[PDB]
C-alpha cells in the first residue's frame, strides 16, 4: 500500500513530511558515516553533539517569479547561525558533516514549471570581472541568504550566469552531479542525502565550503489565469553525522 | 608479455592495468528506493 | 640585537597576576624554532606532521 | 563473449520500460530491446581506451620556457637577462590537458616528466654550441637561485638533472600532495580573511623547477627553449563534473571571458535537419 | 611558513602568580625545550636556507 | 614512590597539575554518572557534547587580602559564558551535570593562613533587608564574578555575613558539607568532585543553581615581613557527565 | 599498522606524566595522550626518507 | 623488484636499505637509573 511519493524524515526533534515526492538521491550511492580511525590523522577526540545539531533547520524562503534565474547556497555556510550547529561551527578548529537537503515547492494542477535541484561538490565560482580577480570571501559566505542569481553583479562577486553555472561550464551538463527535479505536474519536493566528500579527513568549516546547493528554474513558472504569478521556494536542511574538533576560543571571521 | 621492475620506488613503474570494476550506478541510479525498469517510476 | 645566552631565558615577575609571559606562532621552520635542532632538521624537508613536545623548566 | 544485444520479440505488456520519471534524478539502463525487436550481437569490446589510466596516461605539454647563454659580465639581473628561469609547476597553464584533468574534482597520480631542450642561434654565430642544461627541483622553503651560478646550484639535497640540449630528460615523481588527492577545484580560502585569494591552494602545489645552462659563454648567444611534458601514471579520479565550455583566462581560476556568449551553435529553425 | 598550513599559537600566562621568599628579589627565568614526539614525520628532502656562500672555500 | 600530594587531572584538552595536594573529596562518596532510564521522566533524547564541554574552565582570579571575608560562586551560573558549555546551557530547556572544582592558592613557607573550600547543595541566600524580601535574580546570578563578601550590601541582594553563611546558620558547622581546607603550611590546592544532586532527574540550568562553591578565609593571611600583603586565589572548574535536552531557541534571561 | 595515537579518556591520577626533571639530562617520550583525551590513529608511515643512507645518498 | 650485482667489488653496489633499528633512547634517556614516565622524576 505504501508509495514512493509519501515520505517522512525524522531527524532529532524535527519531522518532515511530503505526499508528493519523487524518490530521493543518495549522493554517489553513499550514506553519511563518521570518520574512521583508518582515515583519521588528527589525534584529537571528536565531539558528537548528536540530536542537537543533527536536526532540520529551515532557511529563509525564496520567491519563484516567472523571470527568476536561480539561487545558490554554500554549505556549511548557510547553516552558520543555526542554533547549536552554528555555535559548534565557530568554537572548533575543524568539523565534518553530511546533510539531508529538502527543497519544497507546492502548486496547482494548473501550473507548469520545472526546477533543477542540484548539489555540487567544490563549486568554485567565477568572478564578475574575470581575469585574475578572485571572488571575495564575503560573497561566497552570504550565510542563509545565499546567492540570488538575478541580483545585479558587484565588483569582486560571482557572475550571475545560470547558463554558465557561474563557473564556465554549461547548465545542461549539471546533471552529472547528484540532482533532482521539481516538476510541478509531478513533484512537490526534492530530497538529497549528501555524504562527506573531501580530499582531507576533516577540515575547516569556515574557510571552505564543501558543496553548494543550487535551485535553478529551467522551465519558467506559468501560473493559471487569474492566479498569483509567484510561488515561494523553501529549503530545509539537516546536518547528519556531525563531528567537531580543535575546540578553543571563538573563530574570528570577516565582517 | 613480461615486465620486471628495475627500480626500487613504486612511482617508477609504468601504467596500471584496466580497472574492470566499472559501475555507472553510483552516477546513474543514486536513488534511495530502488527503481525497476518496467515498473511505475512513481506509484 | 645580538645573539646572547639571555635569548634562552624567559623572564618571570613576582606579584604579577593575570599577565602574559610569552607568545609565539607555531612555525617550526621559522621564528624562534628556526635555530633549534628540530627546526634545523625540519628545514631539510618539505612536509611535516606530528605532535610536538614543549617542556618548561623552572630555575 | 558478452552480449551487446539479445534476441527480443513483440510485446503487449503492462510492463512499460519506455516510460519513466526523470524527476527522480536517475537514468535507467534501457536497451534498444525495450522499444524494438532485436537480434543477438556481441560486444567484442572491453573498453580499455576509456579507462582513466588511459585517458590521462599520455604525455602532454604543460610548459614552455626559455633561457640563454651569454656573457653574464656586467649583468645585474641574471633572471631578467635570461640566464636562468623558474617554473611554478602547475597543470592548468596549457588548456588541452587542463580540460581533461578538470573532468574530475579530486585526482591522485604519479608523474612522469619528460623534458626537451632545443637550441637556436638567431644571429651571426660561427657554430652551434653543445650545451648542458641543469634542471633543479626547488621545493617550497629551499633557497632560490639568484644568479646563474649560485651556491644553490650545488643542489646537495634538491634533486637535479643534467642533460644535453637536443636530448631529453625523463624521471618519475611520486604523488606529492599534502592531502590524499589533488584538488582540481577548491571552493575555499587559505584563511578567513576579507582579501585573500580564492581557489588557489597549496593543496595543488607540485613545486617550482629552476633551469640554467651549465656552460660558460661563447662569443655568440645561444637560446635554449625548454618544453616540459607530463604523463600521469597510477591514476585515481573522483567526482565527475561538467566539461569546460568557456575559454580559460587565468591559472587556477574558473574565470571566463565576459564577452563570450555563444558556445552553443545556432540554427534558425528547431525543425531543420 | 604557509597560511593554509599554519599550526596555531602557543602562549603562557600566570594562573596565580610567582611568589618569592624573604631576602629574594629580581627576575627568575624559565628554560623551554622543543622536541618531536614519536608521532612525527618529515618528507620531501630539500636544501636549507640556513647556510649559503658567495665563494668556494680554500685551505 | 607515588604521593597523595602530586596529582594530575586530565579532562578533555585540559590537564591540571598540583604538587601540594591534600587528597580530594568526592561528595557524598559518589562519582558523577549520567541519568539512567529508571530515573528518567522526560521522553527526549539527551545530548552529550563530551570533551567540548567536559573540560576545565578557569574563572577570573580573586585577591586574598588580610581583611578578606570570602567569595561565593553559584553553579551552573559561574560557567554560563564558558565556551560551548554556556552555549548549550542556553539552547536547551534542561541540562544536568557534575563538576570537578579545583581551587588554587600557592604561597611561601613563611606565610600562614587558612581557607575553607566548601560545596553547598541548595545554598538559599538570605536578603540584605530580611523580612519577606527575596534576593533578586541578578544577585544570585553574578556569573563568573561571583559574590564577593566584603562588598557593600545593596537592596535586594544577599547579606555579606560569612559568620552566618549568608543563610542564618553558623560558619563552623559548614563542615557538614563536602569541604576541603587550603592550609598554606600544608596545602597548595583543594579538589572536590561533585555528582548531580537534585530532587528531580533533570532541571532548568538558568532558574536554579544546584550548588554554590564557597571559599572563605578562616585564618587571616599573614605574609612574611617585607613580602606583598596579598595572594591571588584561582578557581578552575570542569563540568563532568554533562547532558542537555529540550533544545530550541535561545533561552531569554534578565539583564 | 602501527599506532600513531591510542584512544585515551579522562584522568585523575597520582601518576603525573606532565611533570618531570630536565636536570637529569633525559627527554621522556611523552605522547599527547598524556595530557589530552585522544583517538586512535595510524602512523601510515615508516620513515624511509630520514634514514642516513637517504640523507647522504 | 630485482637486482643482480654486475661488479666484483662491494663498493660498486647501490644504496643500502632502511635500517629499521631506530632507537632514540641512547640519545633521549641515557640515564643510569631507569626513569618511568608518570612516576616522580626524582624521589
Ligand atoms: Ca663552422
Amino acid at each position: 500500500g505504501y508509495s514512493d511519493r509519501v515520505q517522512q524524515i525524522t531527524l532529532g526533534n524535527s519531522t518532515i513530511t511530503t505526499q508528493e515526492a519523487r524518490n530521493a538521491i543518495v549522493c554517489y550511492a553513499e550514506w553519511p558515516e563518521y570518520l574512521s580511525d583508518n582515515d583519521a590523522s588528527d589525534v584529537n577526540k571528536t565531539s558528537k553533539p548528536d540530536i542537537s545539531v543533527c536536526r532540520f533547520y529551515t532557511l529563509d524562503s525564496k520567491t519563484w517569479k516567472a523571470t527568476s534565474k536561480g539561487w545558490c547556497w554554500k554549505l556549511p555556510d548557510a547553516l552558520k547561525d543555526m542554533g547549536v550547529f552554528g555555535q559548534n561551527m565557530f568554537y572548533h578548529s575543524l568539523g565534518r558533516t553530511g546533510y539531508t537537503i529538502h527543497v519544497q515547492c507546492n502548486a496547482t494542477k494548473f501550473h507548469s514549471g520545472c526546477l533543477l535541484v542540484v548539489v555540487i561538490p567544490e563549486h568554485q565560482l567565477a568572478s564578475h570581472e574575470g581575469g585574475t580577480v578572485s571572488v571575495k570571501y564575503k560573497y561566497t559566505h552570504p550565510g542563509d541568504r545565499g546567492i540570488d542569481l538575478d541580483t545585479v553583479e558587484v565588483a569582486g562577486g560571482p557572475t550571475s550566469d545560470a547558463i554558465y553555472n557561474m563557473d564556465g561550464t554549461l547548465l545542461g551538463n549539471l546533471l552529472i552531479f547528484p540532482h533532482q527535479f521539481i516538476n510541478m505536474r509531478t513533484n512537490n519536493t526534492a530530497t538529497i542525502v549528501v555524504p562527506y566528500i573531501n580530499s582531507v579527513p576533516i577540515d575547516s568549516m569556515t574557510r571552505h565550503n564543501n558543496v553548494s546547493l543550487m535551485v535553478v528554474p529551467i522551465a519558467p513558472l506559468n501560473a493559471p489565469t487569474g492566479s498569483s504569478p509567484t510561488l515561494p521556494v523553501t529549503v530545509t536542511i539537516a546536518p547528519m553525522c556531525t563531528e567537531f574538533t580543535g575546540i578553543r576560543s571563538r573563530s574570528i571571521v570577516p565582517q | 608479455y613480461t615486465v620486471i621492475n628495475y627500480y626500487k620506488d613504486a612511482a617508477s613503474s609504468s601504467s596500471a592495468g584496466q580497472s574492470f570494476s566499472m559501475d555507472p550506478s553510483k552516477f546513474t541510479e543514486p536513488v534511495k528506493d530502488l527503481m525497476l525498469k518496467g515498473a511505475p517510476a512513481l506509484n | 640585537t645580538n645573539d646572547n645566552v639571555t635569548n634562552y631565558l624567559i623572564p618571570l615577575h613576582a606579584d604579577r597576576q593575570n599577565e602574559q609571559i610569552f607568545g609565539t606562532k607555531l612555525y617550526i621552520g621559522d621564528g624562534v624554532f628556526k635555530t633549534t635542532l628540530l627546526g634545523e632538521i625540519a628545514q631539510y624537508y618539505t612536509h611535516w606532521s606530528g605532535s610536538l613536545r614543549i617542556s618548561l623548566m623552572y630555575t | 563473449q558478452t552480449l551487446a544485444s539479445v534476441s527480443s520479440g513483440p510485446k503487449h505488456t503492462q510492463s512499460v520500460p519506455a516510460l519513466t520519471a526523470n524527476e527522480t534524478g536517475a537514468t535507467l539502463p534501457t536497451r534498444p530491446s525495450d522499444n524494438v525487436e532485436t537480434r543477438t550481437t556481441y560486444m567484442h569490446f572491453n573498453g580499455s581506451e576509456t579507462d582513466v589510466e588511459s585517458f590521462l596516461g599520455r604525455a602532454a605539454c604543460v610548459h614552455v620556457t626559455e633561457i640563454k647563454n651569454k656573457n653574464a659580465a656586467g649583468l645585474d639581473n641574471h633572471r631578467k637577462e635570461g640566464l636562468f628561469n623558474d617554473w611554478k609547476i602547475n597543470l592548468s597553464s596549457l588548456v588541452q590537458l587542463r580540460k581533461k584533468l578538470e573532468l574530475f574534482t579530486y585526482v591522485r597520480f604519479d608523474s612522469e616528466y619528460t623534458i626537451l631542450a632545443t637550441a637556436s642561434q638567431p644571429e651571426a654565430s660561427s657554430y652551434s654550441s653543445n650545451l648542458t642544461v641543469q634542471a633543479m627541483y626547488v621545493p617550497p622553503g629551499a633557497p632560490n637561485p639568484k644568479e646563474w651560478d649560485d651556491y644553490t646550484w650545488q643542489s646537495a639535497s634538491n634533486p637535479s638533472v643534467f642533460f644535453k640540449v637536443g636530448e631529453t630528460s625523463r624521471f618519475s615523481v611520486p604523488f606529492v600532495g599534502i592531502a590524499s588527492a589533488y584538488n582540481c577545484f577548491y571552493d575555499g580560502y587559505s584563511h578567513d580573511d576579507p582579501d585573500t585569494p580564492y581557489g588557489i591552494t597549496v593543496l595543488n602545489h607540485m613545486g617550482s623547477m629552476a633551469f640554467r645552462v651549465v656552460n660558460e659563454h661563447d662569443v655568440h648567444t645561444t637560446i635554449v627553449k625548454i618544453r616540459v611534458y607530463h604523463r600521469a601514471k597510477h591514476v585515481e579520479a573522483w567526482i565527475p563534473r561538467a566539461p569546460r565550455a568557456l575559454p580559460y583566462v587565468s591559472i587556477g581560476r574558473t574565470n571566463y571571458p565576459r564577452d563570450s556568449k555563444t558556445i552553443v551553435k545556432k540554427r534558425t529553425n528547431i525543425k531543420t535537419y | 611558513p604557509d597560511t593554509y598550513t599554519s599550526a596555531g599559537y602557543l602562549s603562557c600566562w600566570y594562573l596565580t602568580s610567582l611568589i618569592l621568599p624573604p631576602q629574594t628579589s629580581g627576575q627568575v627565568y624559565l628554560l623551554s625545550f622543543i622536541s618531536a614526539c614519536p608521532d612525527f614525520k618529515l618528507r620531501l628532502m630539500k636544501d636549507t636556507q640556513t647556510i649559503s656562500q658567495t665563494d668556494a672555500l680554500t685551505e
